[PDB]
């Protein structure tokens, strides 16, 4: 385990803890609250370093948490979809992918029309499907 | 099969990008002295703790020559060091005829006693103080000799502040969230290529911003022999970093007693002048163990065998054209600056298969503006007292052979061209990444029907 | 995905004992595993057993385990997903029964449920464990036996008549022309010399200024002759 | 469609869509990852006004997206709520507005109440909805 601990393993074991890069993907150690406590200008050179990458941190975490939001997805680390798989993204069957490719490698094979995959994932889990309750929210 | 997708928030995967990254370090300068010119006021504090993590399975692919952590570096230093300069006594009344005279050849004379004419702290009236110089820092003009400032021909001039530490002292570069710095843990790691043993540290280790020139010190040594890393051998042109293994030690020490004259120029602002030396001058020096000397300039010529025409002869030269300040071994110590002599130590020549200690003649000079800045020079205030540093040697910094077609063999003087290299001598293993945790895969699971 | 090429042909006296190599690349050669199979003449392809590049665990048959004993060094990396290695296998004491054609095979997946069988497999090795010496090669040519040319094309050849031990194959020169050439099987005289054959599925046109020189390299021999064809000829 | 494509269409298209506007709202292809890539002062006018609209940008985001999270709708785009329909907030009828009036004139038809709708929706949905697992939450 650790931070990315599973990047080299198989992307089954990269399903099974997940969490430990998730975790560690918004709040650092590293900011550990700025200021000095414990001259008085704080305009030097570092301090705008890291004001521009605390900005960066959120702004990264919200560019990508919004995704989740519009797919249903927001409350869990991992749902279900129901866009139905195209055979034209992969060749390769059910076991074939899941032990022997790893993610690190599935991110190059996709990334070709990752954008279109998230463009049809708004729509049928989102668009259709909070849609739905007009006939069964109440009839 | 009606397979349907499914996303995964958290998942291990990057690509190579470059972010901003800030500073770290502990209890260093403090509350006894303190105005660091490179850690300033505060830096965000270090964690006791460091976290590596040896990722395995994994062979990401590294490059030093075109990392950004380097160039990040580089113009962080320049900014660094004209804040520190800018709010400080400017001393452009500084700028006037000078009649200087030598110093006790009494019929050994390279400083000179200068007498000039400045302001002082009324506008209205002037005042006529001595002060010492060092050579070069300044020229004659056209029986009496008369001299003036090497850089009020060029650009401006400002003062050092007199009570901040040049001392190198160690910046953690560290990642900002969803950011990772990958390490290369792989001990033999020729230029750059895939490196089987990575880690995904959130910070770096212990990095000091020595500058230094041609030679390096205070770095970092992997354990293996001798490293050579090139962005490319064989092309002549580019220069070479070498990471020893055991590094040599050199101590430096300037013998001159000098005494503090401070002459105000105006109001609050005080110019400190050296003022008059106490003992018989002596010129400062460098100690290399010779015995120590000679096994690591071996060490090198038997790495340098397998990548230079195998079997053939390796010679070593005096630096090689260029000017003055950029062939020496320049480099701060204690607030005045050094420039040795480096020709002692790159004249010997092995091929085909208590102690006596090498010493290294060193001037000093007290007019600076470094990575070859035309903006604006500092005047860098004698120190007063006695001055001693003891470094390790760590680095080097190789060039040319010319242009020899082919023939029969190869020499290397050495010429810190850069400074920008020095600090690819302590980040030749790290590169920073982005990581994307976001993925998608199917999986034979679909939520409720209806919702 | 890459192939797994085996250096072999390698064949000594009964009871020497000897080792055998398999090249690979394309592919992360850290954590397959590798197999060893052979075929013998009586039929009956026999599993040696699986390594793991990684960690060093291995499982050999119980009918092996005893008198085989195979190791693997490391491998160095081409990209982050792709790398060459090699692997060895050593064996000790043998007899006519341990004769026949081995295999090194790539392990087919990287999990938990079946990885011990292997997936892609080298192009083999073609072991001999002979009491009969060594003995170098004789080359015949092979007669312009009549045969319709209707186009300007006609199909020739080289013969070689006994020879020891193990096959080899029929070249041509500086390469260029491999397809559409057909090379017929050995065969076992009862005097125990090997014997092939080759008929080369090109346009012959008439003889002469054309190339019909025949390019042979082989064993404990080696190569020197290529033998052109006579060229009294009919029709 | 496109961004804000049933602006001026009337509140049943705007109910169709929806994401389009809800998709472009938090990230831009204008922000651009800042940097020049590819002087040494980044204290420029043009830095300025880019961070505080970076700023803004999120602080905007999250103050709305805050509202979602207590009202239990973080989770998706269109969630239904327990808070009957007061009629002194419109005397018009279920058709008549959604096809009648276009989202537009609507914000100005309730922008005088619209924060007490609000306090109510609070308290119906997550107040007491939240606190009713007491009772069913285990007996
Ligand atoms: C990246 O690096 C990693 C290492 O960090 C590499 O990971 C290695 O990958 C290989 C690929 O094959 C693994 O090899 C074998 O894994 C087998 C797993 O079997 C488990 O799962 C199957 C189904 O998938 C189950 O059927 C198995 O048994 C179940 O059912 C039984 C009933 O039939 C039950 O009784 C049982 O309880 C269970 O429910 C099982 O769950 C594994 O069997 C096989 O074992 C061989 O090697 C062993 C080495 O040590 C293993 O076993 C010991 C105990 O003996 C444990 O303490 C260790 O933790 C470890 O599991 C050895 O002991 C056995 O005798 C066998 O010789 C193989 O292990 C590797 O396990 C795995 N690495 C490690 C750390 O073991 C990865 O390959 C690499 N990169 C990529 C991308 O490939
Ligand atoms: C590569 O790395 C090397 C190694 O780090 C580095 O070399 C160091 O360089 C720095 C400067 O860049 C040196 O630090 C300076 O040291 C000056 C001289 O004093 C030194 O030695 C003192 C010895 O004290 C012992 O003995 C005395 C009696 O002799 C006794 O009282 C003590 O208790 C002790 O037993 C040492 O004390 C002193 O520093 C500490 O303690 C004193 C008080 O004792 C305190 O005043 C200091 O603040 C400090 O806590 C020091 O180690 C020193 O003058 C200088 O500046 C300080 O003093 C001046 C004097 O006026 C003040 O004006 C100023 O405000 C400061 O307070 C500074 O501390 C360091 O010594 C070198 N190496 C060592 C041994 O660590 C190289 O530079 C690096 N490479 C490069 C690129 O150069
Ligand atoms: C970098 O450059 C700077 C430049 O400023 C250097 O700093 C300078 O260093 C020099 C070193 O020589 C200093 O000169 C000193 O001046 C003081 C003060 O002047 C009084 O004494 C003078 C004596 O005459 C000198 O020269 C004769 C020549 O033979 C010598 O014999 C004698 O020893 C002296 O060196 C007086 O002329 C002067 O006049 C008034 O008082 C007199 C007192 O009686 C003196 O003279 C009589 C004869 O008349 C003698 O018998 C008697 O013994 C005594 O010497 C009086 O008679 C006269 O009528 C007047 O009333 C002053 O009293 C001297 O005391 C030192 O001996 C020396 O000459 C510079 O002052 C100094 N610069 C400054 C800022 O002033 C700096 O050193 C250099 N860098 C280094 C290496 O540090
Ligand atoms: C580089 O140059 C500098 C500047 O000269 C050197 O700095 C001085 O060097 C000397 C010699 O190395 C040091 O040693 C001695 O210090 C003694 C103490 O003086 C200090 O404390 C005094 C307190 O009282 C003391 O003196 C009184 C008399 O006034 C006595 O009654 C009493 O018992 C004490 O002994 C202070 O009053 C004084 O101001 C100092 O702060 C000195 O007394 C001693 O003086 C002798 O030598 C002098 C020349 O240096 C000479 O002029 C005198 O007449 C006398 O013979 C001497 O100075 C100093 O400590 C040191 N510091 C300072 C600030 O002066 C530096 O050492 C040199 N580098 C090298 C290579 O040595
Ligand atoms: C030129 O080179 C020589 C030889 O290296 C140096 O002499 C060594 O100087 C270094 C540092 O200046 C000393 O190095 C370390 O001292 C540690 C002190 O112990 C603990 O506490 C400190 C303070 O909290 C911690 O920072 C430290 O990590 C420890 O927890 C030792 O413990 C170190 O030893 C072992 O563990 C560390 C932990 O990571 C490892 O990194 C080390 O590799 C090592 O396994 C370490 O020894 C050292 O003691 C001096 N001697 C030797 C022979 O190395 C000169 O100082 C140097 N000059 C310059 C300026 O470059
Ligand atoms: C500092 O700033 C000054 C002023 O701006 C710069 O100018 C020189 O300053 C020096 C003093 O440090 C001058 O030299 C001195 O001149 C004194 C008198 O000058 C007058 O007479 C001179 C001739 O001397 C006769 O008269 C004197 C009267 O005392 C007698 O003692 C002599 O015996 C002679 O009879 C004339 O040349 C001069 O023009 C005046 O009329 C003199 O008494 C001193 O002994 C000394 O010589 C110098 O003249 C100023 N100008 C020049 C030409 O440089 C100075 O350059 C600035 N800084 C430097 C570099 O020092
Ligand atoms: C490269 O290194 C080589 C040595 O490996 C070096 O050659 C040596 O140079 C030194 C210094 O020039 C020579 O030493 C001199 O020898 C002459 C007689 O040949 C003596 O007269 C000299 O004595 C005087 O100078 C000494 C200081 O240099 C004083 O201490 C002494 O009191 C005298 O005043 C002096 O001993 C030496 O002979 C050669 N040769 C060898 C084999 O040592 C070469 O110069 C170096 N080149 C560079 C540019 O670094
Ligand atoms: C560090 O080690 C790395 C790993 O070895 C080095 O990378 C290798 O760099 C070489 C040169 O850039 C690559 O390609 C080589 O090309 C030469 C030239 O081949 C051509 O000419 C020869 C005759 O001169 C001829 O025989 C060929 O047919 C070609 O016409 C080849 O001779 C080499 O065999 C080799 O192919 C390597 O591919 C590359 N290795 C890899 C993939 O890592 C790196 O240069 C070393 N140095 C540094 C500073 O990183
Ligand atoms: C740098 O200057 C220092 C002195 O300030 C020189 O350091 C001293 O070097 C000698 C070399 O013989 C050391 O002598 C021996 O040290 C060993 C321990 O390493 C000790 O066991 C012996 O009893 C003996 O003292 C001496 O200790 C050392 N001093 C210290 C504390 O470092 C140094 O040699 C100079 N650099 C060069 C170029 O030599
Ligand atoms: C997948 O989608 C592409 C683009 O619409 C289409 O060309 C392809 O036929 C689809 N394949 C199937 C049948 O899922
Ligand atoms: C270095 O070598 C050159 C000849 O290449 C020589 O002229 C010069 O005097 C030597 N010394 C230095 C340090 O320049
Ligand atoms: C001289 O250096 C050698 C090697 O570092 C060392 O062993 C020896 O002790 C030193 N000098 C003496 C004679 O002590
Ligand atoms: C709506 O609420 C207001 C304020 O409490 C109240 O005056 C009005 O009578 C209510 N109308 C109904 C009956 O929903």
């Amino acid at each position: 385990l650790g931070f990315l601990g599973a990047a080299g393993s198989t992307m089954g074991a990269a399903s099974m803890t997940l969490t430990v890069q998730a975790r560690n993907l918004l709040s650092g150690i590293v900011q550990q609250q700025s200021n000095l406590l414990r001259h008085l200008l704080k305009l030097t050179v570092w301090g705008i370093k890291q004001l521009q990458a605390r900005v960066l941190a959120v702004e990264r975490y919200l560019r990508d948490q919004q995704l989740l939001g519009i797919w249903g997805c927001s409350g869990k680390l991992i749902c279900c979809t129901n866009v139905p798989w195209n055979s034209s993204w992969s060749n390769r069957n059910l076991s074939e992918i899941w032990d022997n490719m790893t993610w690190l490698q599935w991110d190059k094979e996709i990334s070709n029309y990752t954008q279109i995959i998230y463009g049809l994932l708004e729509e049928s889990q989102n668009q259709q499907e909070k849609n739905e309750q007009d006939l069964l929210a109440l009839d | 099969e009606n397979l349907w997708v499914t996303v995964y928030y958290g998942v291990p995967v990057w690509k190579d990008a470059e972010t901003t990254l800030f500073c770290a370090s502990d209890a260093k300068a403090y509350e006894t002295e303190k105005h660091n010119v490179w850690a300033t006021h505060a830096c965000v504090p270090t964690d006791p703790n460091p976290q590596e993590i040896h990722l395995e399975n994994v062979t990401e692919e590294f490059n030093m020559w075109k990392n950004n952590m380097v160039e990040q570096m580089h113009t962080d230093i320049i900014s660094l060091w004209d804040q520190s300069l800018k709010p400080c006594v400017k001393l452009t009344p500084l700028c006037v005829t000078l009649q200087c005279t030598n110093v006790t050849n009494n019929i050994r004379g390279e400083l000179k006693n200068c007498s000039f004419n400045m302001t002082t702290e009324l506008r209205d009236k002037k005042q006529k103080v001595y002060s010492l110089f060092y050579r070069l820092d300044v020229v004659q003009i056209n029986s009496n000799k008369e001299y003036r400032l090497i850089n009020c021909n060029t650009s401006a001039i400002t003062q050092a502040c007199p009570k901040v530490s040049f001392e190198p002292i160690p910046i953690h570069y560290c990642a900002p969230a969803g950011f990772a710095i990958l390490k290369c843990k792989d001990k033999k790691f020729n230029g750059t290529g895939p490196c089987p043993s990575v880690s995904t540290v959130q910070c770096t280790h212990g990095i000091k911003p020595v500058v230094s020139t041609q030679l390096l010190l205070n770095g970092s040594l992997a354990e293996e022999e001798v490293m050579i890393r090139s962005e490319n051998i064989t092309n002549n042109a580019k220069n070479i970093l070498v990471q020893f293994n055991t590094p040599v030690q050199i101590n430096c020490t300037r013998p001159n007693n000098n005494t503090r004259k401070s002459i105000r120029i105006g109001p609050g602002q005080a110019f400190y002048a050296t003022g008059d030396i106490i003992g018989d001058i002596r010129q400062a020096h460098c100690n290399v163990s010779k015995a120590t000397w000679n096994e690591t300039l071996g060490k090198v010529v038997k790495q340098l065998r397998k990548h230079f025409g195998n079997n053939t002869i390796i010679r070593f030269a005096n630096s090689s054209g260029g000017d003055l300040e950029v062939t020496t071994h320049s480099f701060n110590c204690g607030g005045e600056f050094f420039y040795c002599n480096t020709s002692g130590l790159f004249n010997s020549t092995w091929i085909s298969n208590s102690n006596d200690s090498i010493t290294l003649p060193c001037r000093i000079k007290q007019i600076i503006n470094m990575w070859q800045r035309i903006g604006q020079a500092m005047y860098a205030p004698p120190i007063q007292g006695v001055i001693r540093c003891v470094s390790n040697i760590t680095g080097l910094i190789l060039t040319r052979d010319g242009g020899s077609t082919n023939s029969t063999t190869e020499t290397f003087r050495p010429g810190g061209g850069d400074m920008r290299d020095n600090w690819r001598s302590e980040l030749y293993k790290y590169k920073v990444v982005k990581i994307e945790p976001l993925g998608v895969a199917p999986t034979r699971c679909k939520r409720r029907v209806v919702g | 995905e890459g192939q797994l090429v085996q250096s072999g042909a390698e064949l000594k006296k009964p009871g020497a004992s000897v080792k055998i190599s398999c090249k690979t690349s394309g592919y992360r050669f850290n954590f397959y595993h590798i197999n060893w199979i052979r075929q013998t003449a009586g039929r009956g392809p026999e599993w040696m057993g699986w390594i793991s590049p990684y960690s060093g665990d291995k499982n050999l048959a119980p009918a092996f385990q005893d008198r085989v004993i195979m190791t693997t060094d490391t491998e160095v990396p081409v990209t982050s997903f792709t790398s060459t290695g090699a692997a060895y296998m050593e064996i000790r004491n043998l007899k006519f029964d341990d004769t026949g054609t081995y295999f090194c095979a790539k392990g087919l997946l990287r999990d938990g449920s079946s990885t011990w069988l292997p997936y892609l497999w080298g192009q083999g090795t073609l072991l001999t464990v002979s009491s009969a010496s060594t003995k170098g090669p004789s080359v015949f040519p092979l007669a312009p036996s009549s045969k319709s040319t209707s186009g300007g094309t006609a199909a020739l050849g080289c013969l070689v008549k006994d020879y020891f031990p193990e096959p080899v194959t029929v070249s041509w020169n500086s390469g260029a022309l491999t397809s559409g050439v057909h090379t017929f099987p050995a065969v076992l005289q009862s005097s125990g010399l090997y014997s092939l054959s080759s008929v080369v599925t090109v346009p012959s046109s008439s003889l002469g200024t054309q190339t019909y020189i025949c390019n042979v390299n082989h064993k404990p021999s080696n190569t020197k002759v290529d033998k052109r064809v006579e060229p009294k000829s009919c029709d």
